[PDB]
């Protein structure tokens, strides 16, 4: 869902984020976004 | 309607090819009403009467939300309110889901939310392919209903479908004239006699077009020695 | 290549039970072409 | 036809790169890329009458045309190496680049 | 080696299609004849033309009785060959009609014919598949062994 | 005799077939089997060798067919109607040079007898080529037989022209209840055949094959080949603003489930679950099974080190998968002409001497070293003494293939049957009417009448009214009167030769930009990706007209997806057609006058660049036009002469045109059965079966096919005089009545010759 | 009418031009800037280029999940093959000149992920320790047995040569007078 | 035949002005394909009553179809007045390559003469691209039997 991630343009994920929060963010990258 | 349609009928095989219903109406006239139960039996699929939908994020919230157009419901006459809508996702199996989490929030707008690895993401997604093709309104193993005209004033209703038990307990049609295809499902809703004439008027009428006359009585013969 | 068996005979398009027992070959019998006559009569 | 189409966007195309070869007129470490074609059996880009561009890169060997065509959404820099040593500098990034073809 | 005559049972053919059993072999005297005595050579039915649509037989004949009278072969070639137009005004000049079919009398009764025959060379090549090796009678004979039937 | 070029432009069909004659596909597969294509052979298997004693080695230098190298004269024969009637093979033999260690010294010794090759009629190998009816009257054969047949041992056979799909390409299909799949069979012609699969489970992409013990989806198999930043996936095989993106979707995160990301971390989750095959070392790295397992697959492209064009050509194969789910319009026929490849004699028995012959020397290896494991008998030992035990595996394996029509191949492990026929020597055309004919592969679609019918890609590539009824009805074809099989050039030159045109290369060209030109497609395969097409090809002709590329190529085009076709692959049809420049054509009758004075034939139009060859995939491009008063200023290629689209021997019925269409194909199953004359030594030769006419008589309405083939020197029935009318009632059911007095001044007497034979056996007492 | 004469004066230098796949041209319109390299690497015979480069703190970073995954921060290496060609020379323009130099190869950088590849190393290591359960003769090439070769041996031999650490600098403006001078 | 050409040369033109009738039975572009059969099964009839009362008696195909030996007035007006449009398994002739049937008929052409109709008799003759057309009809006609 052009969930691009900048220098390396791969994926994003929705991950399990702290209080529960909503957080995406992928692997093989460090990388986050609200 | 040539060898492969004598070949089905005394094979009396399950899944058949093109099987249509036939069904008489009540009144004459459309009159905005002929075309009322058509809108009663079609497979009504709800990627018609919604517009939009997306994924909307406040900080902490994962839930799909789905709007419909109240106008199309006075645009194909078809008549149902909006909560039986909501009662239509928890009736789809496939989405295994929990049965009652949705709130209606406005007039023409629905959200549904989704909570728990990995959860999250996966089943927000997996469930937005497959909310836009469940069924909500409409009797759910026929295909598509089409209305035509006879030769008379009178119009009848053309369904595409396998269904006729729940084809003759909806509104709008009587259940004493409404022939079929697709004898062997006569015999489980008409009883025995009534497939036996089936069989009957199949045969001698895929041979009435085709420019050939053997007799009535050489068909009545084939169909009593199969019941 | 595969080796005929007794059930891979008894079966079969004309194996036995049709080009044996139903269906069989007749003595007394000839075949010849056709050609038209109208100068006898019919039978 | 639609061979009609292509001959206007080929006098298009002159228009744009006279354009971009002669902003960068003040050297200002700018560089480009374009192909020759090889395998000959040193010339001069040169104006035609109206828009028109060729090359005649031999001693008679003409090539008449050129064309400022391809689209890279990339980031593309020059580096020169020597003999796998202390010899690593960026010389710049590239901001076009044209193709020559022979006519036949 | 043996050489022998067709007699009926024996296939011919029209090099359009149109396979024949030899039906008679009748007398010359019963076989019609023209005005100069040409008997033909071979009858066959008109009750093939309008189903088999056949309308290169009707025009081979022209082109073919055209090209005896003027002594040179003619060709018929596909999308092209001799045309029509051109061939009638060959077989006018000659005496004939201008349609190639003649009138001629009869050899059973003598007077003529209430209608006009087609009439012409035709090219029938004989097939094979004839009635001399095909003629099979058996009564009592060799009997197989796994199943005791001829 | 005031020529012009609007009648006489069929003057130079003649010229076609007087150079180029009418078994051009038999005669000229044969001859370049024999010139180079067994000297390709002995160099792919050289060097016999020994492990004993590894002093020892006998190389294979040239090979020969015929004459020798001592006398070098030109033969002595037995002649072919000499070798017939002894139940003899019609053959000549192998002689080879080699050099070998015998001992002290090596020593090199030339024309060793290994085998008899046999040879087709009418080759430049054997002693009819080139007679002048003087020699030919002195081996008593006939002047008018076609040729090339063999005469192993008695009966006299021929090798059909066999067809299948096109190798090495790829096709889509569509089904409704399996979902679609994608075959792409590849043979490349060392032990390799293997076909891949992309297949659609549910709505997600795959890639299956018959050495991997499960599927794979292609996300996988991308990152395995380097394009691993997956935004570079959908941006090959979507494309941008399209709903291409939403079906692909559920692809992208079955990267996320396998949990890889990295192209190091992609190899190894192939080739956990290939099938191994049986090493007999297995030096199995877990690293290097997964990078051989991205090239035993997809065998068109071979990699070095990058595994970059082998990617891309994967998603140009999963792009038309997914184009096939937006709509089933898109899918394509294996029953187009354009997707048939056709295969000649001698590019075919060539499949099976290779077999042979390395079957030759791998049983004369391992008789020398069952010799060579002694101690005495090391020095004197000579190996040409044994050489002559093999050589009769070579004879007997040629002549049993021949005969028996079944070829028991090793190297890809198929048994075609059925691959020779005997000829029929019942008619004239019969026999000549077999010479060329299709012996179609049905692949076992029986249901579908689909290919049983008849395309309309099919008008003068091969005969459309000769094809038979019953049993075989639309698998049996026949080639036309003008139609030549192709032959596969090189393709290393002309993708240097695409270059200098002006087109880019694949390994520079960002994938945003690679859908919104077209793309040149090398045998399938994408090296360029040209922009603005139409000069580019243009500019191609004019090279192939005038002559710097050679004749047998084709600039496909098409625009339902954004791609320009190249094809050299060879084995395909054609036919040649006269250019069209402008409103104006290039007849030019003052090139065709003199060639009617006979120093400028045929070959000479297309050395200038005034006719070429087109195939069927070339003709959906151009606008042939029928004839010359019908020329517009947008038409190409003037139709050179239109009653070619019927074969010799459907060629015979006169006025074609006017007749009904099933009565054309009720004609040629007769033709072949109409009892005539045979050749002119018919009262010499001793056949099984031989039926005679006694006065025959050439035809009235003659056919400019039947004096293209010499019928009406030697024809086949006699022209009665009928008169269509009822008669006596025994002309009902299209019987027919003859009269007596015309039988016995000799209409229609046939006559029947019939062999029999016996064999005078010694025993062992 | 008007004519701009070329010269090739270009030799001794085999440059290389890359492809950045991952940062864009021009951002709204406007041209965007290129990273600053860290530093280089170049491995001869396979003429590979890790380019490293770094990639912005915390703000965008999320080193939580970056430290205690794999150790290791601010570095962002991408792979770049090194693949040659012919034609594609390379052109800086003067006034009324341009001046052209061979281009040697072209390589395309793809990111590649390091240190992932090398947290399964470790892994890789743990597994053993904790599952420890427990002769190198001659032999002979057989003429009838076959040896890897090919594709999958140039990997074999591209893991194992020696690194360079390349000083990356900015100048060029001794390659451009030294090109001037020579005509 | 000409002018059932004039009335529908002008009917396929209208695909820049986008008429659609919209017959009950889901059309969906096939309206300017399924009007066009009927439009040329009516000049394949009509011309076939024009040739039988304006036809002298003592005529050979005419007294033998008068009768039920053999024949029809289809298949003698197929041999004076025109063959019709061939069909092909309840389809007009489609495409053969690229959105046309054959190479002398231009890109997308939706007019008769260039799918499936011939207008010439069996005793007018045949033209080079109209004869293929009646040697598909041909083939079915012994392929459906099998
Ligand atoms: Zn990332």
């Amino acid at each position: 869902m052009l969930s691009f991630c900048p220098s390396c343009n791969n994926m994003l994920l929705i991950t399990s984020g702290d209080s529960g929060v909503y957080t995406l963010a992928c692997r093989s990258c460090p990388y986050e976004f609200p | 309607l040539g060898v492969p349609r004598i070949k089905e009928i005394i094979n009396a095989s399950k899944v058949i090819s093109t099987p249509i219903i036939n069904a008489v109406l009540v009144n004459d006239n459309d009159e905005r009403a002929a075309r009322v139960v058509k809108g009663r039996v079609e497979k009504t699929l709800l990627s018609d009467v919604a517009f939009y939908v997306q994924d909307v994020y406040k900080d902490n919230l994962s839930f799909i939300q789905v709007r419909i157009d109240l106008g199309t419901i006075d645009k194909l006459q078809l008549e149902l309110t909006i909560e039986d809508i909501a009662v239509a996702i928890t009736r789809a199996s496939k989405l295994k889901i929990q049965a009652s989490d949705v709130n209606i929030i406005g007039k023409d707008r629905i959200a549904i939310n989704v909570f728990p690895e990995n959860d999250v993401f996966y089943r927000m997604q997996q469930l937005r392919r497959a909310l836009p093709d469940v069924v909500v309104k409409g009797l759910p193993d026929i295909s598509r209903a089409v209305i035509n005209i006879r030769d008379d004033g009178k119009r009848e209703l053309l369904v595409e479908g396998y269904g006729l038990r729940d084809v003759m307990c909806t509104d709008g049609v009587i259940g004493s004239r409404t022939t079929t295809n697709h004898v062997l499902e006569v015999f489980s809703v008409l009883g025995i006699e009534a497939a036996r004439y089936s069989i009957i008027r199949e045969i001698n009428y895929t041979m009435s077009n085709h420019g050939m006359s053997v007799d009535p009585r050489h068909i009545q013969l084939l169909g009593d020695v199969m019941t | 290549k595969p080796i005929r068996g007794f059930c891979q005979r008894l079966k079969g398009k004309q194996g036995r039970f049709r080009g044996n027992l139903s269906g069989k070959r007749v003595d007394f019998s000839g075949r010849t072409v056709i050609s038209p006559d109208p100068n006898l009569s019919i039978d | 036809k639609e061979a009609a189409a292509e001959l206007e966007l080929l006098n298009a195309d002159h228009q744009h790169i006279l354009r971009k070869l002669k902003k960068m007129n003040n050297k200002p470490e700018r560089f480009m890329v374009f192909q020759l074609p090889t395998r000959l059996p040193v010339g001069s880009i040169r104006v035609h009458k109206s828009g028109k561009l060729s090359v005649k890169i031999g001693n008679v060997v003409m090539d008449i045309g050129k064309g400022a065509e391809t689209t890279f959404l990339q980031d593309v820099i020059a580096l020169s190496i020597a003999d796998d040593a202390s010899s690593a500098e960026l010389l710049g990034r590239v901001d076009g680049k044209i193709v020559v073809t022979p006519q036949i | 080696r043996q050489n022998r005559r067709p007699e009926l049972g024996d296939k011919f053919s029209s090099r359009h299609g149109q396979k024949g059993v030899c039906g008679i072999i009748v007398k010359q005297e019963d076989m019609p004849f023209n005005d100069q005595g040409i008997v033909p050579d071979i009858i066959m039915n008109p009750h093939g033309f309008p189903s088999r649509m056949t309308v290169g037989k009707m025009i081979e004949l022209i082109s073919g009785k055209a090209g005896v009278l003027n002594g040179t072969l003619e060709y018929g070639t596909c999308f092209g060959g001799s045309k029509l137009e051109d061939m009638s005004k060959i077989l006018v000049d000659q005496g004939f009609n201008y349609s190639g079919k003649d009138m001629l009398y009869s050899g059973i009764t003598g007077e003529c014919l209430q209608a006009y025959i087609f009439f012409g060379p035709i090219y029938y090549q004989k097939l094979k598949h004839m009635v001399l090796d095909k003629m099979h009678a058996r009564a009592r004979g060799p009997r197989a062994v796994l199943t005791r039937q001829p | 005799d005031e020529i012009n070029t609007a009648q006489d432009k069929w003057h130079l069909l003649p010229a076609f077939l007087k150079v180029k004659g009418l078994v051009k596909q038999h005669l000229d597969s044969f001859n370049y089997f024999v010139d180079t294509d067994l000297k390709k052979i002995i160099k792919a298997n050289q060097l016999i060798l020994s492990d004993v004693d590894p002093e020892f080695y006998l190389k294979y230098v040239d090979i020969r067919v015929g004459k020798k190298s001592s006398s070098s004269t030109k033969d002595y024969l037995t002649p072919p109607h000499e070798c017939r009637l002894r139940d003899m093979t019609y053959s000549a033999p192998i002689y080879v040079d080699i050099e070998y260690t015998r001992g002290r010294n090596i020593i090199m010794h030339k024309d060793v007898e290994i085998g008899r090759m046999p040879i087709m009629l009418r080759s430049n190998k054997c002693i009819l080529y080139d007679a002048d009816e003087s020699k030919m009257a002195k081996l008593n054969e006939c002047p008018l037989d076609p040729g090339g047949y063999f005469i192993v041992n008695g009966t006299e056979k021929v090798i059909l022209v066999q067809e299948q799909l096109s190798k090495n390409r790829i096709i889509v299909e569509a089904d409704e209840k399996k979902g679609i799949v994608q075959a792409s069979v590849t043979s490349s012609t060392h032990e390799r055949k293997s076909k891949t699969y992309v297949i659609t489970k549910n709505g997600k992409i795959y890639l299956k094959h018959n050495s991997i013990a499960e599927e794979i989806p292609i996300a996988i198999v991308l990152k395995a080949c380097g394009i691993l930043s997956d935004l570079e996936i959908m941006q090959l095989v979507c494309g941008n603003d399209s709903s291409y993106q939403d079906i692909f979707a559920v692809n992208l995160e079955e990267s996320s489930k396998l949990d890889i990301y990295t192209q190091q971390q992609a190899l190894e989750y192939i080739g956990a679950k290939v099938k191994t095959m049986r090493r007999q070392k297995l030096t199995i790295l877990q690293e290097g099974i997964e990078a051989i397992a991205t090239t035993v697959i997809a065998h068109l492209t071979v990699e070095a080190l990058d595994f970059r064009e082998k990617a891309l050509y994967i998603a140009m194969m999963t792009r038309r998968v997914v184009m096939a789910m937006y709509n089933p319009k898109m899918i394509d026929d294996r029953d187009y002409v354009g997707n048939k490849r056709l295969e000649l004699a001698g590019q075919l028995i060539s499949l099976l001497f290779e077999d042979l012959f390395k079957k030759f020397n791998n049983d004369f290896k391992l008789s020398i070293d069952k010799v060579l494991k002694k101690p005495n008998r090391a020095m004197e030992y000579d190996a040409l003494l044994s050489i002559n035990v093999h050589s009769n595996n070579i004879t007997s394996g040629l002549n049993r293939a021949i005969s028996t029509g079944n070829w028991s191949l090793k190297r890809f492990k198929m048994e075609r049957a059925g691959v020779t026929h005997v000829l029929s020597r019942l008619s004239y055309i019969s026999a000549l009417g077999m010479m060329t004919r299709i012996s179609s592969q049905f692949e076992k679609s029986r249901k579908v009448s689909g290919p049983r019918a008849l395309q309309p890609s099919q008008f003068g590539m091969l005969c459309t009214a000769d094809t038979p009824e019953g049993e075989a009805c639309g698998l049996v074809k026949n080639l036309a009167l003008m139609t030549h099989i192709t032959t596969d050039d090189e393709e290393e030159p002309i993708k240097k030769l695409c270059y200098v045109l002006g087109v880019e290369d694949i390994t520079l060209i960002d994938s945003a930009s690679l859908h919104l030109n077209y793309g040149v497609y090398l045998n399938g395969t994408l090296i360029g990706s040209i922009r603005f097409p139409t000069k580019f090809v243009t500019q191609f002709r004019h090279l192939r007209r005038t002559g710097k590329v050679s004749e047998f190529i084709s600039i496909y085009s098409n625009s339902h997806q954004m791609a320009v076709h190249i094809a050299t692959d060879g084995g395909r049809i054609c036919r040649p057609l006269i250019i069209v420049s402008d409103g104006q054509s290039r007849v030019k009758d003052i090139h065709l006058r003199k060639l009617l004075d006979g120093e400028l034939d045929f070959d000479d139009f297309l050395k200038l660049g005034l006719v070429e060859y087109l195939d069927v995939n070339e003709e959906n491009d151009s606008y042939i036009a029928l004839y010359e008063k019908d020329i517009v200023p947008s038409m190409t290629h003037l139709e050179i002469e239109p009653f070619t689209i019927l074969g010799a021997v459907a060629g015979l019925i006169p006025y074609p045109h006017h007749n009904q269409s099933p009565r054309n194909t009720y004609q040629c199953a007769m033709g072949k059965q109409a009892i005539g004359a045979i050749a002119y030594n018919q009262f010499k030769r001793i056949d099984t079966l031989l039926y005679l006419m006694t006065y025959p008589q050439q035809p009235m309405v003659k056919t400019k096919t039947i004096e293209l083939i010499d019928y009406d020197k030697l024809p086949a029935g006699q022209n009665a005089t009928v008169a269509v009318m009822s008669y006596s009632g025994y002309d009902i059911e299209d019987a027919l009545v003859l009269n007596k007095s015309s039988i016995d001044r000799g209409f229609g007497r046939c006559e029947t010759r019939r062999k029999t034979t016996t064999v005078l056996k010694r025993y062992a007492n | 009418i008007e004519e701009f004469p070329l010269k090739i004066s270009g030799e001794e230098e085999s440059l290389h031009v890359f492809q950045y796949a991952n940062r864009p041209r021009l951002v709204g319109r406007k041209p965007a800037e290129h990273p600053f390299i860290s530093a280089a690497r170049y491995k001869p015979k396979s003429h590979l280029w890790e380019i490293d480069i770094p990639l912005d703190e915390q703000a965008f970073y999320n080193k939580d999940k970056a430290e205690s995954e794999w150790n290791g921060v601010n570095v962002q290496t991408l792979k770049g093959v090194g693949v040659e060609n012919n034609g594609q020379y390379a052109a800086f323009v003067k006034d009324m000149q341009v001046y052209l130099v061979p281009i040697e190869r072209v390589a395309q950088l793809k990111p590649f992920f390091k240190y992932i590849d090398d947290a399964n190393v470790t892994r890789k290591q743990e597994d053993a320790r904790r599952n420890p359960n427990p002769m190198s003769v001659k032999s002979v090439n057989d003429p009838s047995q076959n040896r890897l070769t090919g594709s999958l041996l140039a990997h074999k031999v591209a893991d194992e040569e020696a690194n360079i650490e390349l000083t990356w600098a900015e100048g060029t403006f001794e390659q451009f007078k030294d090109t001037i001078v020579k005509e | 035949v000409e002018i059932a050409y004039h009335k529908c040369d002008e009917l396929i033109t209208l695909f820049n002005k986008g008429e659609l009738e919209t017959q009950p039975g889901c059309n969906e572009e096939q309206t300017l394909e399924a009007k066009i059969g009927g439009l040329l099964s009516k000049v394949r009839e009509e011309v076939g009553d024009v040739c039988i009362n304006e036809l002298d008696n003592w005529n050979a195909p005419l007294i033998m179809a008068t009768c039920g030996s053999k024949g029809s007035t289809l298949n003698v007006s197929q041999m004076v007045a025109v063959v019709g449009q061939q069909i092909i398994s309840g389809n007009r002739v489609p495409d053969g390559f690229q959105d046309r049937s054959l190479p002398h008929f231009p890109k997308n052409s939706k007019t008769p003469q260039s799918k499936g109709f011939v207008r010439n008799s069996f005793f007018s003759g045949l033209s080079p691209p109209e004869f293929l057309f009646h040697a598909i009809s041909g083939r079915e006609g012994l392929v459906d039997t099998a």
